[PDB]
DNA sequence: GCATGCATGCATGCAT
DNA sequence: ATGCATGCATGCATGC
C-alpha cells in the first residue's frame, strides 16, 4: 500500500526511523515463524531448537518478533501469574580465550533474569548471589561455576519461561579438543534436562558442525532451516521479485525507484538473503535523504554495495551449508533398506 | 508480485 | 595563494609549527573521507569497518580529523543530554608476550571512557572499577577479563558512542599458532553486537588477515581501501604533481623551491603515499631550517631520503595488499556462474 | 595541475 | 603472561 | 576480657 504520504513533510530522520522500523513478512519467514511457534507451544521432551540460515538471512528479527508476540500472549496471564516470565533471551559470548567461557554465560543467564521487583524471587542463589540493593543482580567473581549453575537452575525452575533463547550460538565451538564439542553442548543438554526448559539456539552455518554429535543429541534436537532464496526455482525468483517491490513501494521518497528490473544486481549483491537486501536498501536511503535526492539511482546502490569477495565468502559459506543440509529421496531409501524393507 | 504485510 | 609572507620574520619554530599543522586534501582522501563518513552516519547493521591503507597512507590523520569533525557535529546536541560521548577513539597495544592481551585492551577502553561527569553515570556495575576520585578510573588486578568486558559493554551501551576506533588493529593478529585468528575477530564481533556500536578498524595490509574469515564476519564488515597514488595512470601521477606543487607553494621559504622538476624521485622515495612525502618534505624543511637555507635543493632531499632497500620491502608489502584487493569483472561473472544468475 | 585545498 | 578453583592464615565480631 | 568461629584476602598450583 506504500508508506505514509505525510512523512514527507517530516524531516529526514523520521523518515530513515520509519523505513527501519518497516518489516516484511515475506513466506520463507512466515513459515519458519509458524512452525517455530508451534515448536515452542509444545516442547514434546525436546531439549533444542537448531534454527540456522544464510549469514544475512534474519534469524535475529525472528527472535525478536517470537520474543514480542510470547510476551504479548503471556501478559493475560501474567497478570495472575506474577512469578514467571514468558521469555528469556540472551546471546552467547564469543570469549577470548581458546573456549568457551561457561561462567560468564551463567553470569549473564542470571542477569537476564531480573526483575526489579524482589518479591517475586527474593532468593537466587547460595550466597554471594543476591541484588547490591539496586535492580542488578551483581554476581560476586569468587562465586564458583558449578554453584552459579545450581543456582540458575533453581532461578529457571521458579521462574519456568516458557523457551530459552540462545542467538548466535555458533559461539559455544570455541573448544580446545576435537571430541570436547560432545561435552561442550551436553552441558547445556543436561542444564536443559534439569531444568525441563527448551532451549531455541540460533546462529549461522557454522553451528551445523552441532547437528548430530550422538543418537540422544540427534533425538533431543529440532531441525529448523531458515532457508534463502535461491534463483534456481522461479518460485523464490518470484518471491524475492516481490519483496523488491514492497521494500519500493515503502521507502519514503518523493517519486518510486524501479527497483524491480534490477533484481539480477540485487541478487547477486544479496545472495537472496531478505536481511542483507533490506540493510543495504536502507544505506541507500539514508545516502539518499543526504542529498536529498528526489529518487534512487543504480549509481547509489553501486556506492554502498557489498564487495565481491565478501559475496563470494557468503556464497562459498552458504553451499557448504546447503550441501551440508540437503536431503533426498536416496536417503531415505538407503534408510528403510537399513532397517529392513524399503517401499 | 505479491504485496507483503508488516511483520 | 601559499603561506602567509609574514611568517618569513617569525623565528624558525614557528614556521616549523605552521607547515607541521598544514593539511592537503588531496583527491583519494576526500574520497576515503567522503566514504568513512557516510557509512559512519548510517551503519545500518555494519558491525565493522575496515579501512586498509598503506604505510605513510594518512589513515590515522584521518582518525582524527573524522573524529574532530563528529565531535564538532555532537556539540550543539550535548546540551540536551550530557551523558553521550560522540567518538572514543583507541590504539592497539602490541603485545608484549605472543597474544594480543583482551585485558589490557578492556583496561585501556574503559579509561578511554573516563569522563569528568562522572556522576552522570556514577556506576560501572562491576566490582574494583571505580574513580579514583580527583582525576582517573583505576581497575584493580583482581579484575578477571570477562568482568572488565561486561564493564566496558554497559558503559558502551550507556555512553552509545557514535564509533569506536581502533587503530593500528594489525595487532590483533598477533596470536599464537592455530586458527585462533578468527576468534580474535569474533569476540570484537560479539563485544559490538552486543552493545551496538561501530568498530572502525585502521592499519596497514596486515589487516587482509582479518577481509574475510566467516560469511557472518564478512556480511556485516565494510572494506575501505585508501588506494596510494599508483604511477600506472596519468590521473594519479597528476594529483601527485599537484600535491608537490601545492607542498612546494605552503613550505615557508625565501623562494619556492621546485619540486614537481624531480616528481619521478618523490615517486620513488614516497611510493605516492602522501603522508611519506609530507613526512619528508617537513623533515628537509627543518634541515634547512636549521642554516636559514633559502630554498629547498636535490642534496638536502637526498640527505634525507628513505633508503631504497626500506622502498624496495615498502613495495613488496604494497604489492602484496593491491593485488588481494583488486577486483574485476571477471570475479562478478565468475560469482554469478556459480549462482543461479544467468548472466 | 591545481593547487587543491585544506582539509 | 593471565584464569580459575582451592586451601590456609589472619582479622574481627560475637558470646560467655 | 577473652576465646572461638567465620568471612575475607592472598598465595598457590595447575592449566591455558
Ligand atoms: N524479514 C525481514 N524484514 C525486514 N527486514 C529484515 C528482515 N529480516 C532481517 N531484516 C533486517 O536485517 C537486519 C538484520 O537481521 P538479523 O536477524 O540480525 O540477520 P542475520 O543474518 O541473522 N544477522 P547475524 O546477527 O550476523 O546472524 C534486521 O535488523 C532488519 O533491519
Ligand atoms: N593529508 C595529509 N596532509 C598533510 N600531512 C599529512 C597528510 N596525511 C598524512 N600526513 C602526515 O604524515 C604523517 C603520518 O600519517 P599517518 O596518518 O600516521 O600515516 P600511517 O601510514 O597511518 N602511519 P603508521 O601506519 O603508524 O606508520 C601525519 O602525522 C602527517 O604529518
Ligand atoms: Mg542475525
Ligand atoms: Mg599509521
Amino acid at each position: 500500500t506504500g508508506f505514509p504520504l505525510e512523512l514527507l513533510t517530516r524531516p529526514a530522520t523520521e523518515r530513515l526511523a520509519y523505513f527501519e522500523n518497516y518489516t516484511v513478512a515475506h513466506p520463507r519467514l512466515k513459515e519458519v515463524y509458524e512452525i517455530l511457534m508451534r515448536t515452542i507451544a509444545e516442547p514434546a521432551g525436546a531439549s533444542f531448537i537448531f534454527v540456522y540460515g544464510a549469514s544475512g538471512v534474519g534469524k535475529t528479527t525472528l527472535r525478536l518478533r517470537v520474543e514480542q508476540k510470547l510476551t504479548e500472549l503471556a501478559l493475560p496471564k501474567l497478570e495472575s501469574d506474577r512469578a514467571r516470565v514468558p521469555v528469556v533471551g540472551i546471546e552467547a559470548i564469543a570469549p577470548e580465550s581458546r573456549y568457551f567461557n561457561w561462567k560468564e554465560y551463567y553470569t549473564r543467564a542470571l542477569i537476564t533474569l531480573e526483575e526489579p521487583l524482589i518479591d517475586h524471587k527474593f532468593d537466587y542463589g547460595v550466597r554471594g548471589i543476591s541484588r547490591d540493593n539496586f535492580g542488578k543482580i551483581n554476581v560476586e567473581s569468587k562465586v564458583v561455576a558449578p554453584a552459579l549453575r545450581r543456582a540458575l537452575e533453581n532461578a529457571l525452575i521458579h521462574r519456568h519461561p516458557d523457551v530459552f533463547f540462545v542467538d548466535e550460538a555458533q559461539h559455544f565451538g570455541k573448544v580446545a579438543s576435537g571430541y570436547k564439542l560432545q561435552d561442550q553442548l551436553d552441558c547445556l543438554k543436561s542444564l536443559a534436562n534439569m531444568t525441563g526448559i527448551l532451549h531455541c539456539l540460533l546462529g549461522t552455518y557454522e553451528l551445523l558442525t552441532f547437528r548430530n554429535l550422538s543418537g540422544q543429541l540427534s533425538r533431543r534436537s529440532v531441525d529448523i532451516h531458515f532457508r534463502r532464496y535461491c534463483a534456481d526455482s522461479p518460485e523464490d525468483v518470484q518471491a524475492f521479485k516481490s519483496v523488491l517491490l514492497t521494500f519500493q513501494q515503502h521507502l519514503p521518497l518523493a517519486e518510486t525507484p524501479n527497483l524491480v528490473d534490477h533484481w539480477e544486481y540485487f541478487y547477486e549483491r544479496t545472495l537472496g538473503c531478505i536481511g542483507t537486501l533490506k540493510d543495504w536498501l536502507k544505506r541507500v536511503l539514508s545516502d539518499a535523504l543526504d542529498r536529498e535526492a528526489t529518487t534512487i539511482t543504480l549509481k547509489d546502490l553501486q556506492k554502498r554495495a557489498l564487495s565481491v569477495a565478501q559475496c563470494q565468502k557468503m556464497f562459498k559459506e552458504i553451499q557448504e551449508g546447503e550441501r551440508q543440509l540437503s536431503e533426498t529421496e536416496a536417503d531415505v531409501q538407503n534408510l528403510r533398506s537399513a532397517l529392513g524393507l524399503g517401499a | 508480485l505479491v504485496v507483503y504485510e508488516e511483520f
